[PDB]
């Protein structure tokens, strides 16, 4: 019938029980607006519905409903490469919709198929501090653990891009010969940033190899935590049926925990900690679920989500959660970012969760582990090496300091600050490896076969 | 250890010749107050409560 | 040192047999204090039960346990489950029952007693009735083992002070 | 049956609702998804629903299975990966092309495309039979004991048909029993609810112990079956590697591997390579899987599931002792069990305690701890079988002072301390001797003893000179070395093979990670005799450069030691340690003299 | 009447408003299975109970409910000791059967006789450290505070057994004239646990001595709220009626604690600081108030409760609570266990403010007080050293710092190391804590009396 009353983004309308769960019914105003909602809690006489379009300007006499008779699924099609939609998946490309080849639930997934073969091959990102020491495997779960001072969408912008193009120098490795594609979402996003990422893409030509989703920092929560379950469905679909490895890329992951607080009390539930919801671990888990390679074996649904943190702050629900599901993380340093490296990652509290099976071959090089370790602990040693210059002087330093010293800031200077449209797979990182530990001497480098070493010092 | 291989002996004849007189008098003593207390749980049962 | 520990040992397993008589004679005394008391019990069902097989002296005892669980229940509809050898006998007395529950009520008189089709057995009860509720949600079971043994809570001192008191 | 009043997120009410049970299995709507009722208000019955309530529109049927929730225990086990529930992951790939369980596919919890021998007991028709008496058995490994079928614990009655021998299936009856008229027909497996721990003759405290096969377990605080253990976590890169290598090592006549809610790449690595990995006794036939019944739950998998996954692991663990067979049950982790009450919380409207977990969860762990132990086996002609859990319990706050850590180690009478950069060198396992205890010690040594080793003398020296060589080590670095005797030197250099040979053993290799109880502690007698001798030598007049010269050889093959075979004659006494012996003694006349 | 529903171990009941509070009902199962459970809140036609025995399978309308019509008692006889019991009001051992000459209440007030007159009998536990230190009276509340690295049990079975060969000895001196009764229980441990202690008491003695009541944690929460107050009913008509000290080991008391935080999360109570009831204080005082001098002053019931500190924290709830309330606090130290030092009684906070009450002095010296207190303070500056003696070395510390550090060590290596049956008489103790005043001057034990120390050194 009319709406009952609203209280919040929350209308309640006062219907006997004829929508199912999720089903869309469409509330018509007569003042030229049509808006749409999705029953979120259906209940004996009146149903609730938090509405796609606005939240307030809603008459409680005068609105009249219909039933669309279809609860909520994405039109995937692929011809949806190349083009910029909004949270909903309506296109702000403009002109004439994609429309789809098939309507996927977005619930959970109607059919899950998701990996008991754990990873194997390797991923490169374009970025040789990144794929050296936290390197990534086709469908494993490693995001970007960043703080709120940098730039942590630029960064973002950055593995994208940089990413899938990797893909062509692996094929002249003759270790891909698959078509890759890439999900992007950006959740919470301002316009500029949001043009940014846009105007980035088109440059490098990954644009058509791309769809980005928008959802912008002013539109509806409920349209905001659709925004990653409707890019998790394409890329699966794209894994699924024509056997394709798709890395999707889901940032501001802070936004859509933000914005299940803000429903937790929409809801009547009660939430857990500093007001966060304790059931914000079963939302995540959704997202969670479509993560993986595909049963076909030669397709995949790889993620980064980047979570930003306030200050690194470790008393906040969402990085311990979030950080246990996942198979590592990412750590950015703003000490680097104010002395002016940039990408200013710090490679040492970073961390990727087998290292030595998350690696392929014929694309990487079995190399791959010793150098890892040899990278890692002159770094380490480097860090020390500054604090106890400072102290001791220049005329009283110790000959090992000397080597560290110099080593921290080539390390820092060569494989972590490069350009922002620089390619990197494992063979070009290895090579940048060797020139870092060459002034070394071989009886420092100890972690590493003398077979190895003989070739590439 | 022979203070335990006579002690299973004595597991039963300090165990029967603990109670033997006990048992006969509480078989004695209820053959009395038998009827004398079901007079008083049948006036408790015929009485409403 | 390890002839101190088989020192100790048999000394152990010396205690172990003077605890387990000390054990068999608190189960030989418990359990004979339970048979006599399940004998004196077992006597009483006896008794009552004919008692409650001439029908004429058990006719008043029977008014009084309905009139007490009618005063516990306060519906105007009792239904009594019986045996099929005293629904006759409730047949006979319904007048009496329900001025006597008015009599020693203040609420209202009792409407009426309904005899059920449905019974207690007869080899599972000796004797006796209950008395239930309009839709028999809580009843009142004023059958001669039941309360024989809730009688046995509150027996079971008065029992143990004549006898060992 | 009953009719849906409301679905407000997975929870989901419905009216009409009579003879309703508290744990009452349920199927909601048309799709029949799997749902429990939590709780009751009035005629209303609230369900958790574990699977995606979405196209059930107000008005569907409920319909009622007509039992609480409940878990098959019996033949067909063994070589199958499970829900928390237990539901067949292997089935669901057969017909769905999904690995996962998609809403709206349920199956049977034991498949009935497999049949098995049934083989009758003792017992014929016209026998009493009584609770948990050996009916019959069904044998189909020959690399370990199999199923032996029970007559159903709390049943008791005299049977009218026992089956002869022959091939039934697992649906198909084998048994009617008379008690009061037809009992019931029951079928070869048993349905035991979850949620209620299944008898047994007696409990008893555990005494009993068992190949280990990983060194460092049995010589820093011996491993015990029946115990209760705690197991720090790692999130894979160090948690995964000490649970495979504990399945694959132990020989035990079970294992029971329960993930409660993983990262799905642990889950991954546990399926794929246990019939990939051999036996550490001989026997193919896929072998550690062969003796592994699997519960795998990633965190992706419903929320009652992981809740769910200890309890019946827990039972399947537990009937598995009433054969009378010795068990492990190593779960995975706590932590992520606990996660899940706290879930399911919320969604309810409970009010937790601390940190966000319920107070369910205290009194719940002490009821888990205490199904699990050792057990006289319940059956006629009794045996002994035993039920050790080590579960491990990870982060849940990035430190181990949180509610779930604190009240399991409280239960728990063992901790074992992995070591984190030992762990990332990939040196598994590398447990510490200085946060660890056992307080199974006292009994357990005293079982050894008796049994053939000298197991007491060593373990306390062990530790001993372990803990003694921290405090000398300080003495080294602000006195100096040079001023300290031959014998504190000497006592840090025994410290050094200890810590060498048995706490960095790599679990990649099997002539350096599996060694017998017996074996392991032969190594251990070889390092003691030397330490004393080398006290005694440098006393009567040496130094620790002339010492170390003149032991020569025996102190190269105790360096030597863990690269030496499991056996040399037997495996139960290795000829190359009792010869050792011999070696050191005419050794330790010439350099001392 | 019926079972309406049923919310976790709160239970609604659907019935008539005659039942009184804490009046017995009984739940019929469909299995005919019969629990027992107690009114908790009664209304109008309808009440809540909470069920001792199970929280589930409870149905509708194919479940009855029948009532008893008397509120729970605890039928307690003087017979009770070397007879098994379950803590459940009967055995479901198969043990002993209970008896009843009275049956007495469980709410804190029955007939309720206490200390009017303070406790200044000795008891002693053969433990130099508990007995010197402290003192223990026939009256005497001491909580063992203990962790999740120490074994509880083993020294909660050390005092218990150690102080019944003791005991007798007192009987001779004259501190005693009537019996001692042992009344032991556990409620809601390990099946592990339970086994041993019953061993533990076996050896010492026997079992005979004892009287045990065994609950199973697979027993629910509020099962194990009620377990103590059987131990409490047991204690109180030996005392009483046949002028007997009564002696009572609770363990564990903090099992008791977290079931009473369970009935207030599943249900609408709203809890106080940590998540603990506010309601708490009293239903921890039932057990301590029950305690003193019984009536005719020659029985009495003396309470050592049992605690295991989960987080090992002096600002947990539990054991602030218990603190203020009992007559003394005995801290038992992981740190003096990992070293070797077995009972590991750490007397640094262990502290009694009825320390007079606690002593003795008519079947104990006079100087026995006098001495604990000197040799406390000794201790405790002995401590100060100790973190100075790591800090500023041996390099700046006093003549007098020294005498303070050899004193710890002596203090720790011969007062609190005991053999596992060694029992020591008090008056020897005042021997060997003589001893170890003995190194200091008379300067520096100069806070003492002159009279104490020229007498005795």
């Amino acid at each position: 019938n009319t709406v009952s009353g609203v209280n919040g983004p929350l209308v309640i309308l006062e219907k006997v029980k004829f929508p199912r769960y999720n089903e869309i019914v469409n509330l018509t105003l007569p003042d030229g607006t049509v808006r749409q909602g999705q029953v979120l809690e259906i209940r004996g006489d009146r149903a609730i519905v938090q509405v796609f379009e606005g939240t307030s300007g809603i008459d409680v006499k005068k609105t009249t409903v219909e039933f669309t008779g279809e609860s909520l699924r994405i039109p995937v099609s692929e011809d949806m490469l190349g083009r910029i939609f909004d949270g909903s998946g309506r296109p702000i490309d403009n002109g004439p919709k994609v429309f789809a080849e098939d309507y996927l639930d977005i619930n959970g997934s109607p059919i899950n198929p998701y990996a008991r073969i754990y990873p194997e091959e390797m991923i490169s990102t374009g970025v040789s501090a990144i794929d050296t020491m936290n390197s990534i495997a086709r469908g494993q779960k490693i995001p970007i653990f960043s703080a709120s001072g940098l730039p942590h969408n630029e960064i973002a912008a950055q593995i994208c891009r940089q990413a899938g193009l990797v893909r062509p120098t692996k094929d002249v490795h003759d270790g891909h010969e698959e078509n890759f594609s890439i999900v992007f979402a950006a959740m919470g996003v301002n316009l500029e940033t949001a043009r940014f990422f846009k105007q980035d893409f088109e440059e490098n030509g990954s644009l058509e190899r791309t769809s980005l989703f928008l959802n912008l920092a002013n539109d509806p929560t409920i349209e905001r935590i659709i925004t990653p379950r409707l890019a998790l469905t394409t890329a699966e679909y794209l894994a699924y049926q024509t056997e394709r490895h798709v890395l999707t890329i889901l940032t501001d992951m802070s936004s859509y925990a933000d914005a299940l607080r803000e429903v937790s009390a929409a809801r009547e539930e009660v939430p857990g900690r500093r007001g966060y919801p304790g059931y914000m671990y079963t939302d995540l888990s959704t997202i969670y679920e479509r993560a993986g390679r595909v049963e076909g074996r030669n397709g995949s649904i790889t993620q980064i989500p980047i979570l930003t943190m306030p200050n690194d702050d470790i008393t906040h629900p969402i990085p311990d959660l979030t950080g246990y599901i996942t198979e590592g993380q990412i750590f950015v340093d703003r000490q680097l970012h104010n002395k002016g490296i940039y990408p200013p990652i710090n490679v040492l509290p970073s961390l990727s969760r087998l290292m030595k099976s998350a690696i392929g071959e014929g694309m990487t090089r079995k190399d791959h582990g010793d150098v890892s370790n040899q990278l890692y602990a002159k770094y380490a040693i480097g860090k020390d090496a500054a604090a106890m210059k400072a102290v001791v002087g220049e005329e009283a330093l110790s000959i090992e300091d000397k080597l560290s010293l110099e080593f921290l800031e080539k390390f820092e200077k060569t494989f972590i600050t490069q350009g922002a449209y620089e390619d990197r797979t494992v063979f070009e990182s290895l090579d940048q490896a060797w020139s870092l530990l060459r002034i070394y001497p071989k009886e420092m480098l100890n972690r590493i076969s003398p077979k190895i070493l003989d070739e590439f010092y | 250890e022979q203070k335990n291989a006579g002690g299973v002996g004595e597991l039963e004849k300090k165990a029967e010749a603990g109670v033997q007189g006990e048992l006969a008098e509480i078989k004695k003593i209820a053959e009395k107050k038998k009827d004398d207390v079901v007079k008083i749980l049948i006036e408790t049962v015929i009485k409403p409560s | 040192g390890n002839f101190k520990s088989k020192l100790k040992k048999a000394m152990l397993s010396q205690q172990i047999t003077k605890s387990t008589i000390a054990n068999k004679m608190r189960l030989k005394v418990l359990s004979a204090r339970e048979q006599s008391l399940d004998g004196i019990f077992e006597e009483t069902k006896e008794k009552l039960s004919g008692i409650a097989n001439n029908r004429d002296e058990y006719k008043p005892i029977l008014q009084s346990l309905i009139v007490e669980a009618l005063l516990k229940l306060l519906e105007p509809k009792a239904i009594v489950k019986a045996l099929e050898r005293d629904v006759d006998l409730i047949e006979s007395m319904k007048d009496d029952i329900m001025r006597e529950y008015g009599e020693k009520a203040q609420r209202a008189p009792l409407e009426e007693i309904v005899i059920s089709n449905d019974y207690l057995n007869k080899d599972l009860v000796s004797g006796g009735v209950v008395v239930s509720n309009a839709s028999d949600k809580i009843e009142i079971n004023n059958t001669l083992e039941e309360r024989l043994k809730l009688l046995s809570e509150e027996a079971l001192p008065a029992i143990r002070l004549e006898l060992y008191g | 049956y009953g009719a849906i009043y409301s679905v407000s997120g997975p929870v989901v009410i419905a009216e009409n609702m009579i003879g309703c049970a508290m744990y009452e299995l349920v199927k909601v709507g048309h799709d029949n998804l799997v749902g429990e009722v939590i709780r009751i208000d009035g005629d209303k019955a609230t369900i958790q629903v574990y699977e995606e309530t979405a196209g059930l529109t107000v008005g569907d049927p409920v319909l009622r299975t007509g039992k609480p929730l409940s878990v098959e225990l019996g033949p067909g086990l063994m070589e199958t990966i499970y829900d928390g529930i237990q539901r067949p992951l292997k089935a669901i790939k057969e017909e769905s092309q999904s690995i996962y369980i998609p809403r709206g596919i349920d199956t049977p919890a034991l498949d009935r495309t497999i049949k098995w021998q049934f083989t009758p007991g003792k017992f014929q028709v016209g026998d009493h039979i009584s609770g948990g008496d050996i009916y019959g058995s069904v044998f189909e490994n020959s690399l370990i004991s199999s199923h032996k079928i029970l007559l159903p614990p709390r049943s008791r009655g005299t049977i009218t048909w026992i089956a002869p021998a022959g091939e039934y299936t697992l649906d198909e009856k084998i048994l009617e029993v008379e008690f009061d008229g037809k009992k019931s027909d029951f079928t070869l497996y048993h349905t035991w609810p979850v949620r209620v721990p299944r008898p047994v003759t007696e409990k008893l405290s555990a005494d009993y112990p068992l190949l280990t096969g990983q060194r460092v377990l049995d010589a820093l605080f011996p491993c015990v079956q029946g115990g209760t253990t705690c197991i720090p976590g790692a999130f894979g890169c160090g948690k995964t590697v000490i649970s495979q290598s504990l399945s694959k090592y132990s020989n035990s006549d079970a294992i029971i591997y329960v993930g409660c809610g993983e990262r799905g790449n642990e889950m991954a690595e546990v399926l794929m390579e246990f019939p990939e990995l051999y036996t550490e006794m001989s026997g193919t036939k896929e072998p550690i899987m062969k003796r592994t019944t699997l519960v795998a739950n990633t965190s992706n998998m419903p929320v009652a599931a992981r809740e769910a996954s200890i309890y019946t692991g827990i039972t399947l663990a537990e009937y598995f002792r009433d054969q009378g067979k010795n068990v492990s049950m190593i779960a995975d982790s706590s932590s992520r069990w606990a996660e899940a009450l706290r879930e399911i919380s919320g969604r309810l409207g409970e009010m937790p305690a601390d940190q966000g977990f319920p107070a369910y969860l205290g009194a719940k762990l002490a009821s888990f701890y205490e199904r699990a132990g050792k057990a006289v086996a319940l059956g006629s002609p009794d045996r002994t079988g035993s039920v050790s859990i080590v579960a491990a319990v990870s982060p849940a706050g990035g430190d181990f002072s949180d509610p779930v850590t604190t009240a399991t180690l409280g239960i728990t009478q063992v901790f074992w301390g992995l070591d984190k950069k030992l762990a990332q060198r990939k040196h598994f396992p590398s447990i510490n001797t200085s946060v660890s205890y056992s307080k199974y010690t006292n009994v357990l040594n005293k079982f050894y003893d008796s049994n053939y080793p000298e197991f007491p003398v060593l373990r306390d020296r062990m530790k001993e000179i372990l803990s003694n060589a921290e405090e000398l080590e300080q003495v080294v670095q602000l006195v100096g070395k040079s001023a300290l005797s031959d014998s504190d030197k000497i006592t840090l250099d025994v410290a050094t093979l200890i810590k060498e040979d048995f706490l960095q053993q790599n679990g990649y290799s099997t002539y350096d990670a599996f060694c017998p109880i017996w074996k392991t502690f032969d190594m251990m007698r070889a390092f003691i005799s030397y330490h004393d001798e080398a006290q005694k030598a440098v006393a009567n007049g040496a130094n620790w450069s002339k010492l170390a010269d003149s032991t020569g050889d025996v102190k190269h093959a105790v360096s030597s030691s863990k690269f030496f075979e499991p056996s040399r004659g037997e495996k139960e006494v290795h000829g190359e340690f009792e010869k050792l012996l011999s070696t050191m003694q005419e050794r330790f006349a010439e350099s001392t003299d």
